[PDB]
């Protein structure tokens, strides 16, 4: 069945995590209760990719919670499918990581790891050809940052040829004030770097734009970014989940969209932007998708593609559409921006159509970007830090955990070499 | 009387052989349970048809085919098509995970852990025969499976039937419908490897079948069916000499001695005429001077190639229908005054004609309208050079910053065969242009 | 769980207690007797005032609380006031003889007699806990129990709990309240030893609450009962993070990952608003802007010092009441454009807001207007120095005579350790001024 | 409750220790029966302090009478309140010791101190929590001021760390004419210096200066003169026995006023002295080198230490901005390098008979004048040897009256060496 492990860590993972299992169950008909309840056969065909099946033919998500503080879970548990998880598979502790990235990796994430890995094993060892893993989190915070990278450094141990694919949501003070965030980030950056297959960078800073100069909203609450994150996560999974040729699994993707190793950070995009509980009257044509999806303002990271080049990009159109007229459209986008892609991979522009559509839409558009220009998000994160370590400032809460400065420095550096690899292909 | 034995590698091979069989069983009168009323000897034969179906001693006949997938999905259309009672389980070989577009992982990875299953189930269907002449081995360039391992069958093939013929049709690709950024690579590194193994390849131009079906046939955005049905109508016409009571490509081997003087140059440019929409209201019935002037037109080529530019080694006439000597004599003088049909000093300046009066078979319900008389060319022109260029610059462009070379080298290949594929197709492209430097 | 255990230490530390934990009741709805007939779950709960509060079978809610002090007097208040039977007996320890103002009477000589007693009491409310976070310690700078038994209690907590947190509440010595001529003595006395061993420490200078109750509430001589309750509404602000819950809320953890750049600075400054009187009150209506801009005058801070001639290394603004995010953000506007607030090179960000919707509350029969509103800035700056700086140079003007010193060596205590001290504070002067030195 | 534990030894001891317990009984309530009878709680808050609670509801001074020639003490339990006190603790001689300090102190009042010293460890085991002791006596007789030192010394091996306070009178020849009294008082000052923790100077010259040009009565009586001291030291023990915050015990007392161990000689003040008046005008009486009970000019020296004492209702922020215009006008006179060196309590129980005072305690370097004009006196007979008789006698010996001689010349060099000092 080529099956999927998901795993959630802490608080932002677990809270984007529920969502996206809450949009992709009512995709799949799928109810609170497990029960399937849907008008196609086309939803029950790959339902195996993220959902087990039990007696009472329910489906039950392939899905691991983890965290180090008892709420979060509990709040998921009440969640509207706070009933489909297994309850085996909520796996959590009581001291919390206080947004450290060193508590997280290093101490009260130890202390909970093992269990945590029982879990996966225990649902690896039920797959009949698990795919790999993805892994939803940020990077700002302590557990899911923390604890996030030492889990997917340990499953790696386990399973070193599995896809690893993780949801990484890249800190903003635009959105959060904690001083040491930029820490915890470039910490994990360098971990994703070294051990992961793909990450879908989701930028808290280009959510908050998206939400609050597009979407005109003006006391945007996390609800509103993750709105945002989990059309994006249903898009960006539609591949795997429904019959279709191209990027069908976690391997195939990689092999399309990752040319060097090491520049594996996707720019996810997404066509309408809309705000929950609005309705929408017109629906966008397929001329109208496809320009957005390629506008700097559709991005889900705070990047402009302009000052870049792409790599490689995935286009997966959702929706009854014409196959003739979404082939045109994205040719004369190609033709319109040709000076945008690289030279030196042909024809690095795929496109995906899936008839099932993601509700309350008629139309929409997923765009996946391998470009160049992921390297201002790094740059960013890479001035805050400099700005703090430079003078080790609030360092004292990560070396009382037991690391060394030495770490920081490597953590810097890995970072400032991606950041240069970026640029090596942008002036080829 | 001998055998032929058919092999589908990846998912590419496994459609158009589903598609193939299924014409060739409204060829010969087999439905899909097997039962053939035309046989009148049950349980046996040493008919011209029994080269591609053996027989039972229930009146079943069965294709002489085997199909590899390293993923079920395509081979279990075959499993439960309209077709199912035709094949027994054990001519159907898959496997768990596929080669993910990676030639080093169809070739290595993958292909070692079922390349001595794949033979042997060959090696089943190959004591069944009394004369076996060898193989047809349909595969794509572009995907893992169809690129890495048909190379190691190939060279599996060579060992264990080293006296054995080997044809390929091979599918070009084409962005139009391609999957992976990584075609080129794997579309060099199948064909340097495979091109000592092969004594005469088919290549198809996805291209190509696209864009005949969007101007012949009315196919707006035409899917694989749409390419398969029109694929098995070219290959069938190939293979019909095989098939049929006849005299002209009558095995294997002459297929090698009509079209393929240099072993190296054995890629024979196919032309199929005439292609006309089933969904129009009647048509003017063209003639053979017609259809055979059509063969030298670039819009009905498997592959778009300019063959004026070129020079000629050998041509192929194939008639299906209501033809007959005079008028293909008095077409062919036609068209070498209308047409620059420029053939090397070292080579006869002749065409080899077949008639085969039954008319081509359509598959109730295609796109292809039936028709009193087609005809196929094959001319082995070093035209078709202009394929290995496209293909070569893709991959130069890629190599040369290395992109994507690391999911190869992960799978146990080494980066020199990178190079080294490169150099055989440098060289094999100095071979077209030698043999064609008049101009 | 996350509970608090809260030390209170000497007349200031009791005294203070005293203030909060009324205040506490008040906020919470406990009576004086225990009882809170809001809470259902009886003998125990996991809710937010559980921190503070634990329960007995009877549905008592008992303060998480020591009172200690070297004399009975001051903890006889509590144990004859309105609130005596809120406290178990064991969590109100009093010796027999105070330190007459010698930190060296508090430390060695007295302390060394009732120290094994007090550590303990606090092991049985310890022991209740199923998660205990830290400390709170309450004392004065200048008495000798507030400092030399203090720092006592700190360096022994520090080995019976190693390095779960603790927090200080200092009261800093003001001559219009004080009782001791060695005040300084004690005072850098007690902040030598005590600098090691707590994780954040908030000063209140007697002089700053005096003058503000003078100036905003009209007290012609304001008593320690007027001072002790604004005093209390400043623990309330930091302490309501964790007594209460809400989505805007912010715990004091996450603050002080901002507040404490650096081991040795952890000592910010504190500002409370609205501080009004009834009659001023009455006829005006404090807006998030006015009360905001109020936590930048430098006369509304319980430390004087001129926030503006230093820099600033981050700025926690937690409000409490008819607040939205709307307004605070205006004001943060307002305020950093038409304002002086500069912040250091190292600091990205600077500013953390929060807001506790549970109203502020006023002990009936206080000074203090009920307001609908109001927010306590913590801002960590390096004009701070400039108290630390005052009181080194009084105590550099006896030192060089040795006036008062015959009272701490007749007691043990060596003229090294008065000079060990002064040097540890002459560095944190220094730290000081190299946090606010721009990068290269 | 905190005792401390009275003794009076010899006749000005025991006649300003006996007017002493009378004011204060009188301000706390306590009749000569020893019953209470007053209004007020604050009377019995810290009433522990100086008296036992026997059973009955009866109070009873704690203290000890002492004395080498009976009469006194006769006189004593017979005037006001002399029934109040415990039979136990009357321990007088025979003797007597005619106003010769070496008989106080080596002879007479050495084979008299075993039964003394019995007394004071049954007072002291009965204390919760002893404070220390509390000695009233003159210099120039015999058994006060020989005996009494004597006796303190004796003490001080037994309570090394308690404190030590005497109120002490200085001889003036304007009011006793003993000759040999400058010989006992240099004795005697010799021996406060290493002994006592905080003595208040009773100056008699400053007593008889008050009556005859201040409250006009030429030819004052001792009954004049101790109005005065009663009046200073119910002053100065204000703090003690109410309740309060500044210096509410001997000891904490210590640590604000004596910055120097051998300092510790306490010039006291008292206003007004006896129309009533306001809280400036109390200020500026109790700065005023005449209303000192001590013969010193205050703007001869410098203040190292200064307690003031409010008695009375009064506002208290009339009070402190006063203090500040006193310091602040006044400046000069106070050390700069004792920052805030001046505190000041209010007891809002005004004494009997005033509506306000004020009590005035200076640790001050002008009372090197006290000290000066003793010394002077002393060399002035010393230098004939006149009178080494009756010292030498009791077989003293000749260096003993020199050590005294240089010890409080350096007492003398200490005050001015630190007010001549700064702070920079
Ligand atoms: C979607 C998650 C979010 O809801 C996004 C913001 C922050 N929090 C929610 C609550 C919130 C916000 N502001 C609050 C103020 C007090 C109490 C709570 C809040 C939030 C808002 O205004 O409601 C919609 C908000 C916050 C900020 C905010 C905007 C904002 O509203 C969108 N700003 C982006 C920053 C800010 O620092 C900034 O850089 O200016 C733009 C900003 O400065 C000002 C004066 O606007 C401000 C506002 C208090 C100042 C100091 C602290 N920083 C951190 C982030 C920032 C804030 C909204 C989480
Ligand atoms: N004409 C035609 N082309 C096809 C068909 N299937 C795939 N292709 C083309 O062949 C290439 C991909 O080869 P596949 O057959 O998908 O690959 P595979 O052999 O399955 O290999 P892996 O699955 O990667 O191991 C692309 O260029 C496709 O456009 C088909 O049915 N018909
Ligand atoms: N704000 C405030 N300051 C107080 C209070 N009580 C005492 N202080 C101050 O504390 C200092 C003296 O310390 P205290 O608390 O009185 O004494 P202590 O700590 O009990 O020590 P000892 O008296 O030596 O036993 C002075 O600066 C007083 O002003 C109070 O209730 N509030
Ligand atoms: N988009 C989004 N971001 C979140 C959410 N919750 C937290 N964050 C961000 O994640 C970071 C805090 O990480 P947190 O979840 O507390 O980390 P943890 O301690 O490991 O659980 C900050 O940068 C927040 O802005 C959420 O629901 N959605
Ligand atoms: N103020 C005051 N001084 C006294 C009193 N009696 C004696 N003196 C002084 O004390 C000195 C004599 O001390 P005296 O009582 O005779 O000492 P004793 O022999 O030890 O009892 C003289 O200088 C007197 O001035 C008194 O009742 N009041
Ligand atoms: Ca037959
Ligand atoms: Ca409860
Ligand atoms: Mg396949
Ligand atoms: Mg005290």
């Amino acid at each position: 069945m080529r099956e999927i492990v998901h795993i959630q860590a802490g608080q932002c993972g677990n809270q984007i995590g529920a969502k996206f299992w809450e949009v992709i169950s009512d995709e799949h008909g799928i109810d609170p209760t497990g029960s399937y309840h849907g008008d196609s056969d086309l939803q029950l065909e790959r339902i195996n990719v993220y959902y087990n099946e039990a007696t009472g033919n329910k489906y039950v998500p392939r899905a691991i919670l983890v965290d180090l503080e008892p709420g979060t879970m509990d709040s998921v548990r009440s969640g509207p499918f706070g009933q489909i998880f297994r309850p085996d598979n909520f796996v959590f502790g009581q001291s919390g990581a206080g947004n450290n990235w060193a508590k997280g990796h290093y101490t009260e994430g130890a202390e909970l790891v093992d269990s945590v890995l029982d879990v996966v094993r225990k649902e690896s060892e039920s797959c009949d050809c698990l795919q790999g893993f993805q892994l939803t989190h940020s990077l700002g915070g302590g557990t899911g940052s923390g604890m996030g990278t030492l889990l997917i450094s340990k499953i790696r141990e386990e399973y070193p040829d599995r896809i690893m694919n993780t949801f990484s949501v890249m800190p903003s003070p635009k959105v959060s004030d904690t001083v040491v965030e930029p820490y915890n980030a470039t910490l994990s950056v360098h971990q994703l770097v070294e051990n992961t297959d793909e990450t879908y960078c989701i930028d808290n800073e280009a959510l908050y734009d998206i939400c609050f100069r597009t979407l005109k909203l003006t006391t945007p609450t996390y609800g509103d970014l993750n709105h945002l994150v989990s059309a994006t996560m249903s898009g960006v999974t539609t591949c795997l989940r429904f019959p279709g040729q191209l990027n069908a699994d976690l391997r195939k993707l990689a092999v399309n969209m990752v040319p060097f190793p090491r520049l594996h950070f996707f720019m996810p995009g997404f066509a309408p932007l809309t705000s929950r509980g609005s309705q929408q009257y017109r629906a966008l044509t397929v001329p109208e998708l496809t320009q957005q999806m390629f506008d700097s303002k559709n991005m889900m990271a705070a990047c402009d593609p302009r000052h870049g080049r792409y790599l490689t990009v995935a286009a997966i159109f959702r929706g009854r559409m014409s196959m003739k007229e979404v082939d045109e459209q994205m040719l004369n986008v190609q033709n319109k921006n040709s000076s945008y892609f690289v030279e030196w991979i042909p024809n690095n522009v795929k496109t995906a159509v899936c008839d099932i559509p993601p509700r309350g839409l008629k139309m929409s558009a997923t765009f996946i970007g391998n470009s160049t220009a992921i390297q201002e998000l790094f740059k960013r994160i890479s001035e805050q830090f400099t700005a703090m370590f430079r003078r080790k400032a609030f360092l004292h809460w990560y070396t009382g955990e037991g690391m060394d400065e030495m770490e920081f420095t490597e953590a810097e550096s890995n970072m400032n070499d991606l950041v240069s690899e970026y640029q090596q292909y942008q002036d080829a | 009387m001998r055998e032929c034995i058919s092999i589908h590698v990846g998912q590419a091979g496994v459609q158009i052989g589903n598609a193939c069989w299924e014409l060739y069983c409204l060829e010969h009168g087999i439905q899909p349970d097997g039962q053939m009323p035309s046989d009148k000897t049950i349980g046996g034969g040493d008919d011209s048809f029994n080269t591609f179906f053996s027989e039972t001693g229930a009146g079943k006949h069965v294709p002489r085919a085997v199909f590899v997938d390293l993923e079920p999905t395509v081979i279990d259309e075959v499993r439960t098509g309209t077709y199912r009672q035709l094949f027994h389980p054990e001519q159907l070989i898959t496997g768990k995970e596929d080669a993910a577009n990676n030639y080093a992982r169809g070739h290595y990875t993958i292909g070692k852990e079922i390349i001595d299953l794949v033979l042997d189930r060959i090696r089943k269907l190959a004591d069944q025969c009394t004369g076996l002449q060898g193989f047809l081995v349909f595969h794509s360039f572009g995907g893992g499976t169809g690129s890495g391992f048909t190379s190691l069958l190939m060279e599996r093939l060579s060992v264990d039937y080293g006296k054995k013929s080997k044809l390929e049709f091979s599918i070009y690709p084409a962005p139009q419908v391609s999957t992976a950024v990584v075609e080129p690579y794997n579309s060099i590194l199948t064909t340097h490897t495979t091109l000592e193994h092969s004594d005469c390849a088919f290549m198809v131009d996805n291209e190509a079948i696209y864009d005949i079906c969007r101007r012949n046939l009315d196919i707006e955005r035409p899917t694989y069916t749409n390419l398969n049905r029109l694929i098995s109508q070219i290959v069938s016409s190939i293979t019909a000499s095989l098939r049929f009571d006849g005299a002209l490509n009558v095995d294997l081997t002459e297929f090698q001695t009509n079209l393929v003087p240099y072993p190296r140059i054995h890629f024979p440019l196919a032309t199929y005429a005439p292609v006309i929409s089933a969904e129009k209201a009647y048509h003017e019935q063209l003639s053979v001077a017609e259809i055979t002037n059509a063969c030298f037109e670039p819009a009905n080529q498997m592959v778009k190639c300019d063959p004026r530019h070129g020079k000629y080694m050998a041509c192929c006439l194939l008639y299906r229908g209501d033809v007959v000597p005079k008028d293909v004599n008095a077409a062919i003088a036609t068209i070498k005054t209308k047409r620059s049909i420029q053939f090397v000093d070292w080579c006869p300046t002749g065409f080899k004609v077949g008639i085969n009066y039954q008319p081509p078979t359509v598959v109730p319900g295609g796109d292809l309208a039936k028709v009193q008389r087609a005809v196929c060319m094959l001319s082995n022109t070093t035209a078709i050079a202009e394929a290995w260029a496209r293909l070569d610059h893709k991959f130069d462009l890629m190599y040369a910053k290395r992109a994507f070379v690391h999911w190869y080298v992960g799978e146990g290949m080494e980066e020199g065969e990178f190079s080294e594929a490169r150099e055989d197709m440098a060289a094999l492209e100095k071979d077209y242009e030698e043999v064609g430097v008049d101009s």
